[PDB]
């Protein structure tokens, strides 16, 4: 089964530079693990605006994820995630960018879940959406609810939270507030 | 330019690990959506119709630029701030001297001052007794650079037997109204002898 897969990655100011680098490394690792014929990839950064950093044709030409992501610069602006998701649905899964019409569409959305816009992602209904949570701001109730809103259902299976090594900091913070 | 957002203070200097209140405001008549996009942890919020104040805490990066925004009709109005951190010279370390140094040969003095900065505000000095041997300002280093090293070659003399070498780090934030922070290494004794 052919699968067109798009990484939709959060380049907003709420993510630390070290976290953004981890997002980039995550994309590279996933690509290396799926470096077969059947999967082809595209990556789109989003913050205030959206940038297709590479498309399916780029993937096929270069293959090397280090090559494909070398021009990425961290946008460091807002987090228009609903807009981004709608952009991918309508503008990135296209034959013009090398998308295959026969292929199963998948979106891997990597974000702290703190969207600064709103709306619906109905245009993305028929795309399989996996959500990858990262960052201190993913830990709020509203962010967790947002991540689940974006995920395909059952969200339990499609939502994953990357451990970036700061869980003890989140614990101290919470305990300091309740215990004093 | 008729409607705007503003973030106050727009530029702030905080001690590394410290906190800061920011106030994001607008003259938009009926703002629809408002916020402050930053990687910094928050620890307090207050809001009014046209403003949002947030306390940001555990501020550790050399530099960060929060983005304040309000949606106003069809436009997002935004203002961008700058939070810089400073780090005192809590660690000033002179590298060990040779157990015994031949008179008339060179040895290396190296002062290391990890993490302190901004680096452009640091001056490091190497001393023999109370005499300053080498003084180096790091003026002109990049604004986000932290830490400093000062290394110098010194010719060993008979006179320097039993003399104490040390170094001093100064972080001069007085141009920014924040004070002069100094620290010195523990002294190291030179022991010299003639190889003849
Ligand atoms: C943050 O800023 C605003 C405006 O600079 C503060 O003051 C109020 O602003 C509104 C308009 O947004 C004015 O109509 C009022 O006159 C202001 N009220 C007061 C009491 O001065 C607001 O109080 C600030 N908030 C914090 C927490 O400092
Ligand atoms: C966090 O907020 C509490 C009150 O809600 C306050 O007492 C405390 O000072 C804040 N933390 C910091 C680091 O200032
Ligand atoms: C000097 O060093 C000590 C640690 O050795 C530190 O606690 C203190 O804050 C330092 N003083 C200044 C002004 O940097
Ligand atoms: C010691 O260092 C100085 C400065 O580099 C050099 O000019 C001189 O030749 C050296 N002297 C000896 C004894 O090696
Ligand atoms: C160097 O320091 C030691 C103690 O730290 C002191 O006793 C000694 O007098 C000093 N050497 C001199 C006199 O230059
Ligand atoms: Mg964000």
């Amino acid at each position: 089964m052919n699968v067109d897969l798009v990484f939709l990655f959060d380049g907003s100011m709420s993510l630390q530079p070290d976290e953004f680098q981890k997002i980039l490394d995550f994309m590279k690792d996933v690509m290396k693990k799926l470096s077969n014929t059947s999967y082809q990839f595209a990556a789109v950064q989003f913050s205030t605006s959206y940038k297709t950093e590479f498309d399916f044709s780029d993937y096929v030409k270069w293959k090397d994820p280090d090559a494909l992501l070398k021009h990425v610069k961290h946008m460091l602006l807002l987090t228009n995630t609903f807009g981004a998701i709608n952009y991918v649905a309508t503008e990135v899964f296209r034959e013009e960018l090398g998308a295959r019409p026969d292929a199963t569409k998948v979106l891997i959305i990597i974000t702290d879940g703190e969207a600064t816009d709103s709306g619906n992602i109905d245009a993305a209904k028929d795309i399989i959406r996996y959500i990858i949570g990262i960052g201190k701001h993913s830990q709020t109730k509203e962010s967790q609810e947002t991540l689940h809103k974006f995920a395909s259902k059952p969200a339990s299976e499609f939502v994953k939270i990357l451990d970036t090594g700061e869980k003890l900091k989140d614990l101290f913070t919470e305990l300091q507030k309740k215990i004093y | 330019e008729p409607f705007w957002a503003d973030l106050q203070p727009r530029v702030a200097f905080v001690e590394r690990g410290g906190s800061l209140w920011l106030n994001c405001s607008t003259n938009c008549p009926r703002p629809e959506r408002g916020g402050l996009e930053t990687s910094l942890r928050r620890n307090g919020t207050q809001r009014g119709l046209r403003w949002l104040a947030r306390q940001l805490v555990d501020i550790r990066e050399p530099e960060t630029q929060p983005v304040c925004f309000f949606r106003c009709a069809r436009r997002t109005l935004q203002a961008r701030g700058l939070i810089r951190t400073f780090q005192r010279p809590d660690r000033v370390e002179l590298m060990p001297l040779p157990p015994w140094q031949p008179v008339g040969e060179n040895f290396t003095l190296s002062c290391r001052v990890p993490g302190a900065g901004p680096r452009a505000s640091l001056t490091l000095t190497l001393l023999r007794g109370a005499q300053e041997l080498i003084r180096r300002s790091f003026a002109g280093e990049p604004p986000r650079a932290r830490g400093a090293v000062l290394t110098a070659t010194v010719l060993a003399r008979r006179e320097d037997h039993g003399a104490n070498f040390s170094c001093r780090a100064e972080l001069d934030l007085r141009p920014h109204g924040l004070g002069l922070f100094e620290n010195s290494s523990a002294p190291r004794e030179l022991r010299t002898f003639s190889l003849s």
